């Protein structure tokens, strides 16, 4: 990716959001038991 | 300031006053910043004691 | 003088601050929440992290 | 977050070959380093802005 921006006399940041699916599946099989399944795609953690 | 000279003088009779800039201070919208999020070192916890 | 690269007379190891290892632009090694500061290898801390 | 040095005008970014299935798209802005606290830690010694 190549961004072209107006010049600024101060340090700045180019903030990029890569749109994906950031999901969780919650399982609660028994009393006082929480199991989770995280899945982030693309860009898996 | 008419003079960088201490002590009361006829000179100081010409000094001018101006209100200070307004400055609001408070907690953020939706309490942003209060709780840690997306920080590996200070990760929240929700777990079954079991 | 001595040539560390060839002789092993290393003497600058104390200048390292930290190391971050990443596979495929996204995966942090070793990740898995192993280290106190999981996202990287912190060789040394300055006062603030005593 | 990618840094844009003062007066810089070109910002090239590279993403090493990876998987793109389910990719939804891009969204972006530009922030001032001064107004962006560092989140890669519990405390930002260089954050002097409120």
């Amino acid at each position: 990716m190549t961004f072209e921006v107006d010049p600024m006399d101060e340090p700045t940041l180019l903030y990029v959001l890569f749109e994906v699916f950031d999901v969780v599946r919650v399982h609660r099989p028994h009393r006082g038991v929480i199991e989770t399944v995280y899945l982030r795609t693309p860009f898996s953690a | 300031m008419p003079t960088i000279k201490e002590g009361n003088s006829r000179e100081l009779m010409g000094q001018q006053s101006m209100p200070n800039r307004p400055n609001y201070i408070a907690f953020r919208d939706n309490f942003i910043g209060l709780m840690y999020y997306n920080s590996t070192g200070n990760m929240g916890v929700l777990a079954g004691q079991a | 003088g001595s040539i560390p690269y060839l002789d092993g007379t290393f003497y600058l190891n104390h200048t390292f601050k930290k190391v971050a290892i990443t596979f495929d632009s996204s995966v942090s090694w070793p990740g898995n929440d192993r280290l106190l500061t999981p996202n990287e290898f912190e060789i040394k801390r300055s006062v603030d992290g005593e | 977050l990618y840094p844009i040095p003062a007066n810089a005008t070109n910002v090239p970014i590279s993403i090493p070959s990876r998987n793109w299935a389910a990719f939804r798209g891009w969204a972006f802005t530009r922030l001032k380093t001064k107004e962006t606290p560092s989140l890669g830690s519990g405390y930002d010694p260089y954050y002097t802005y409120s």
